[PDB]
RNA sequence: CGCGACCUCAGAUCAGACGUGGCGACCCGCUGAAUUUAAGCAUAUUAGUCAGCGGAGGAAAAGAAACUAACCAGGAUUCCCUCAGUAACGGCGAGUGAACAGGGAAGAGCCCAGCGCCGAAUCCCCGCCCCGCGGCGGGGCGCGGGAAAUGUGGCGUACGGAAG
């Protein structure tokens, strides 16, 4: 399909972050919490929520 | 095509000067609306000096002209701190300050002190309150000799 | 769900009607074209005459933004009589003379003679 | 046959009269004014001929709503207010 | 707070996280249109520093300036007149690149009011730049008294009278020794001032 | 006799409206009138009837735009035929809240440093 | 040209009312300057513009 | 596969606003000549001038020092007298040419971002009640919607400031 400018620049981003030497200070927010790890650190979190209004 | 004898002169009027000429046909006007203008506004404060605020002795920068005193910007802040007037305060009482001026010298700055001392004993504050008077206000007897003065606010002569 | 064609276009949005909190006029405008401002006078002209005379029709001085069907409107509220046709011209002039051909079963010169001219 | 006889072919007009300035000035294969310049949204107007800014300025027609909004001006704008009556 | 590691994170451009980040948004950013919106700053402390709170009235755009000098706009060679003046080709416009972004940006919203712009990005032939932009009659800044300053009409269109920093740059003023041919109300008043005779009544 | 503003004010609509139509009727007989030739009575009379039909209208667009501004009196949103026609500018300046509005800083300025009442001895 | 259009007729019909003479009766006026129409036009000399 | 968040980005005759154009004497930003002078002419001069373009206001701009100075020191900006046809520039030719200090007109100062501490303490909009309504505002009520933690408000800004 030819896709939109903007779903073309979206994607071909990704494509780009994929291609180019990242820095260890970028890629470091890749290397991320796994699944289970991470539910349980948002039910312990559940619980200490702020207030609304 | 000079002729033969006299200065050789160049006289700036080699631009269009003609279709930049300031006329001053209403100079005489122009002092009127001044003049006018300064009575509404010497009016309109109406028992503050009409010439504003206090404003310092100060003494000019160069060589040639170091040996004459005149007024100043304002009363500088070290000025107000030895006087024990607020920075905030004196404003309102119709001090003239400035934050900008240093004090390199101890005998200038005793001097603007004894006049902001003197500023103090001679000025007469009204109530904020006309009804209910207050602490640092002056008593009704002189609130009634109250009265502008024309003139600069204790002259400073050399 | 699949793509069939291989171009993409704009998809189909909902688009709301106008429900405003104000009108921008307050009162709608009075029709200032009506039955009595859009004919004028009669031309009572030797040929204008002759005409209502012979072919049982009027001639009218009307304003230039009437419509045939306007015009016979206008006559029939007006005189109580029903029309046949209208033939409009605008004259050098800048008016719009107009010809209303009557109903035969109305009489043209007894209509002008108590509509007042004669 | 520069002159007389050529300008006997004179039969079809190049402009025509406008319809924001009302001059005969409306270029019709351009089909631009070149009195005020029409389709451009912007008056045409230079500096070069004070002649032809003076014909016409703010001064020169009808000032239809500009001299009631100068005796508006005399009284600051009231609205709503009516004298009152007898 | 984290402006200051923002700032100075900035201040080192040419180290490889801001060398990536900065040529992979002048990529998106070449890819864009030329005046598009931008929904949030690129930059928030730079942002903020120039006025940009984040409340609701105030947007930005996001702008390109093809880079470069200025070449003379006359036909193919051919300035009519003395061996000065046949400059063409390594003229230098007299105002910055940040000034021309920040006017088209105005122009193109002129129903907004520029309040300043900043830096985004680079290439070869062209700079892109981020105009802030506050709209004048919108509540949430009518009511505030500390930025109800933009909305009076003195300060219509600030960028093309030349008002904002980028614009002030350009005309040569400030107080100094090195601000001689401005003082006054801006150059042209300064000459103005100087070529003028004072023929009083009197003389 | 000869109509006037003052006694047309407490007629109601449709009394209006069929007065209006019969000076219509009197004008255009009397426009047949002056191209038949008639008096000069009557082509004076013309002008007096194009006046009566001009202030009974006056008086109907009077009294239905007075009732308009009535019924969106208490509204917010209210046409803008019935907004205050003011200069342009004069409209989109800040209304007297919006700059009467203070910030708590110089409010509190105000508070604490008011410019005081005062006069110096000579 | 017998092919007119609406706005040059209503031109044209404009210039034709105007075209005609002072009436009589003007100078018995107390104030009066006005010995004819000085802005008449023949078919002949003036060609109108258009 | 679907559903749900957010982010980017569209479409609305959606709800409410706003900009467009004119005049243009004075003002601001840009562009910008040549006549002319040099007894020619090319750098200069005319001249940041005319023409051109954009943008305002009742005034605009400027403006509270990354200043002047070198003194026993002054102290925002603007304007006048003077400095001064001076210092300086210039085929050092013709020509060009400011500022400081001084005397006056006037006189007024301030606010953010940051650094922080206060439970977003902040703001906009819709519905209802009371008042005022021809500068849509004041108060109360909504387990009404939204913005905002990618930072609103209070204190605080180089003259220091905050807390105890
Ligand atoms: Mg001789
Ligand atoms: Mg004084
Ligand atoms: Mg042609
Ligand atoms: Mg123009
Ligand atoms: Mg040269
Ligand atoms: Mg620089
Ligand atoms: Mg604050
Ligand atoms: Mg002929
Ligand atoms: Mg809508
Ligand atoms: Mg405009
Ligand atoms: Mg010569
Ligand atoms: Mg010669
Ligand atoms: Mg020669
Ligand atoms: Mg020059
Ligand atoms: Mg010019
Ligand atoms: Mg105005
Ligand atoms: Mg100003
Ligand atoms: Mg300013
Ligand atoms: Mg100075
Ligand atoms: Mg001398
Ligand atoms: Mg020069
Ligand atoms: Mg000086
Ligand atoms: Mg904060
Ligand atoms: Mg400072
Ligand atoms: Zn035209």
């Amino acid at each position: 399909v030819k896709w939109p400018r903007y779903i073309r620049l979206q994607r071909q981003r990704a494509i780009l972050y994929k291609r180019l030497k990242v820095p260890p200070a970028i890629n470091q927010f890749t290397q991320v919490l796994d699944r289970q790890t991470a539910t349980q650190l948002l039910k312990l979190a559940h619980k200490y929520r702020p207030e609304t209004k | 095509a000079p002729s033969r004898n006299g200065m050789i002169l160049k006289p700036h009027f080699h631009k269009d000067w003609q279709r930049r000429v300031a006329t001053w046909f209403n100079q005489p006007a122009r002092k009127i609306r001044r003049r006018k203008a300064r009575q509404a506004r010497a009016r309109r404060i109406a028992p503050r000096p009409a010439a504003g605020p206090i404003r310092p002795i100060v003494r000019c920068p160069t060589v040639r002209y170091h040996t004459k005193v005149r007024a100043g910007r304002g009363f500088s802040l070290e000025e107000l701190r030895v006087a024990g007037i607020h920075k905030k305060v004196a404003r309102t009482i119709g001090i003239s300050v400035d934050p900008r001026r240093r004090n390199k010298s101890t005998e200038s700055l005793q001097a603007n002190v004894q006049r902001l001392k003197e500023y103090r004993s001679k000025l007469v504050l009204f109530p904020r309150k006309p009804s209910a008077p207050k602490k640092g206000d002056s008593s009704a007897e002189e609130l009634k000799l109250a009265t502008q003065l024309t003139g600069p606010v204790m002259p400073i002569r050399n | 769900k699949i793509r069939t064609s291989p171009t993409f276009r704009r998809p189909k949005t909902l688009r709301l009607r106008r429900q405003p909190k104000y009108p921008r006029k307050s009162a709608p405008r009075r029709n200032k074209l009506d039955h009595y401002a859009i004919i004028k006078f009669p031309l009572t002209t030797e040929s204008a005459m002759k005409k209502i005379e012979d072919n049982n029709t009027l001639v009218f001085i009307v304003d230039v933004k009437a419509n045939k069907h306007q015009i016979k409107q206008a006559v029939k509220k007006l005189y109580d009589i029903d029309v046949a046709k209208v033939n409009t011209l605008i004259r050098p002039d800048g008016e719009k003379k107009a010809y209303v051909r009557l109903a035969p079963d109305y009489d043209a010169l007894d209509v002008a003679n108590k509509i007042g001219i004669i | 046959t520069k002159g007389t006889s050529s300008f006997g072919k004179r039969r079809n007009k190049t402009h025509t009269l406008c319809r924001r300035c009302g001059s005969k000035a409306y270029h019709l294969q351009k089909s631009t004014c070149g009195k005020c310049g029409y389709p451009a949204k912007r008056k045409r107007k230079y500096n070069w001929s004070a002649k032809a800014k003076r014909r016409n300025t703010t001064g020169t027609g009808r000032m239809r709503h500009l001299k009631i909004v100068y005796r508006r001006f005399r009284h600051g704008f009231r609205e709503g207010t009516t004298p009152k009556p007898k | 707070g984290a402006y200051k590691y923002i700032q100075e994170l900035w201040r080192k451009k040419q180290s490889d996280v801001m060398r990536f980040l900065l040529r992979v948004r002048c990529w998106q950013y070449r890819q864009l249109s030329a005046l598009h919106r931008a929904p949030r700053p690129t930059r928030p402390d730079k942002a903020r520093r120039l006025g940009y709170k984040a409340k609701q009235g105030y947007v930005i755009y996001r702008i390109r300036v093809r880079r470069g000098g200025r070449k003379r706009p006359v036909p193919k060679g051919a300035t009519y007149g003395k061996p000065v003046h046949h400059g063409v080709n390594q003229l230098k416009f007299a105002r910055s690149l940040q000034s021309v972004a920040e006017e088209r940006a105005g122009r193109h919203c002129g129903a907004l009011r520029v309040l300043n712009s900043y830096w985004v990005g680079e290439d070869s032939t062209y700079k892109f730049f981020e105009v802030i932009l506050i709209d004048p009659f919108h509540k949430a800044i009518r009511r505030n008294p500390d930025t109800q300053w933009i909305t009076k009409p003195v300060h219509k269109h600030r960028e093309m009278r030349g008002l904002t920093s980028a614009g002030r740059k350009s005309r040569g003023l400030g107080k100094g020794h090195k601000f001689h041919h401005t003082i006054g109300g801006s150059r042209r008043a300064a000459w103005r001032r100087r070529n003028t005779l004072q023929l009083h009544r009197y003389r | 006799a000869k109509i006037k503003a003052r006694d047309l004010r407490g007629k109601k609509k449709e009394e209006l409206l069929k007065q209006l139509d019969d000076l219509k009727v009197e004008l255009s007989q009397l426009r047949v009138a002056k191209v038949t030739g008639g008096a000069a009575s009557k082509l004076s009379k013309i002008r007096v009837v194009r006046k009566s039909i001009a202030r009974v209208l006056t008086v109907i667009n009077q009294t239905q735009k007075e009732n308009l501004r009535k019924f969106y009196k208490g509204k917010k949103y209210k046409p803008l035929d019935l907004r205050p026609k003011k200069t342009r500018a004069m409209r989109r300046r800040l209304n007297k809240h919006e700059e009467s509005l203070k910030t708590k800083k110089q409010q509190r300025k105000e508070r604490l440093y008011p410019l005081r009442k005062y006069a110096v001895k000579a | 040209s017998s092919h007119k259009t609406f706005r040059i007729k209503r031109f044209l019909a404009k210039k034709q009312k105007q075209n005609r003479p002072i009436p009589q009766w003007i100078w018995m006026k107390t104030g009066n300057k006005i010995r004819y129409n000085s802005k008449r036009r023949h078919w002949r000399r003036t060609k109108l513009g258009l």
